[PDB]
């Protein structure tokens, strides 16, 4: 709901910070997070 | 030469819903060069008028 | 997950997210990358 | 042929829930300690007057 850059660095830091917490890791090169790109289970989409 | 707006033959209510106009498959079609001549024809008899 | 779908036509669009994209996440996810690509020519080139 | 143009023919009505959200949150009052200066005062070679 919003497109402002610090709210969204915020949200991912909120993110990251909480799986950091949680006791796993999570690599911040590996995540994907997109607007128009779609993958899983080595299924890829772009764009429909 | 300005064209209609679009959305006076066409409203959009949801994502996948919308409403067709009678003349989808005239609205869609573009003219040729001899039918832009006529049609510059029509706007100079229109013009003059006798 | 519906799995119904159909398919209308292609379309071009303006895009929303086009301001988003100066975020520093961005930047960082691209940043790791060329780090790996660099690292991984020096071992490759180190080794030969 | 299909895609030569941008159309503009669907309205984003999230886009403008989203910008009206954000609207709602401006403020207009602000809060301080003193009030701004109204008067002032220009001084001379005259000691009673200004």
């Amino acid at each position: 709901h919003t497109t402002d850059t610090k709210v969204f660095d915020k949200v991912a830091a909120s993110i990251f910070d909480t799986v950091a917490k949680c006791g796993h890791e999570a690599s911040p090169s590996k995540t994907m997070m997109t607007p128009y790109s779609v993958e899983k289970t080595q299924t890829h989409a772009k764009q429909g | 030469y300005i064209a209609p707006n679009p959305r006076i033959s066409s409203i959009t209510l949801t994502q996948r819903i919308t409403t067709t106009g009678p003349f989808a498959i005239l609205t869609g079609s573009t003219p040729t060069a001899q039918q832009l001549n006529d049609v510059r024809k029509i706007y100079l008899a229109l013009m003059f008028p006798g | 997950n519906s799995k119904d779908v159909f398919y209308d036509k292609f379309r071009t669009e303006p895009n929303r997210y086009k301001a988003l994209f100066r975020s520093s996440f961005y930047n960082e996810s691209r940043r790791m990358n060329e780090e790996k690509i660099l690292e991984a020519v020096k071992y490759s080139q180190k080794l030969g | 042929t299909a895609t030569r143009e941008v159309d503009f023919t669907v309205p984003d009505v999230q886009k403008i829930l989203d910008d009206i959200k954000a609207l709602a949150a401006e403020q207009v009052y602000k809060i301080v300690k003193v009030p701004s200066i109204s008067f002032r005062h220009i001084v001379m070679q005259s000691r009673d007057r200004v």
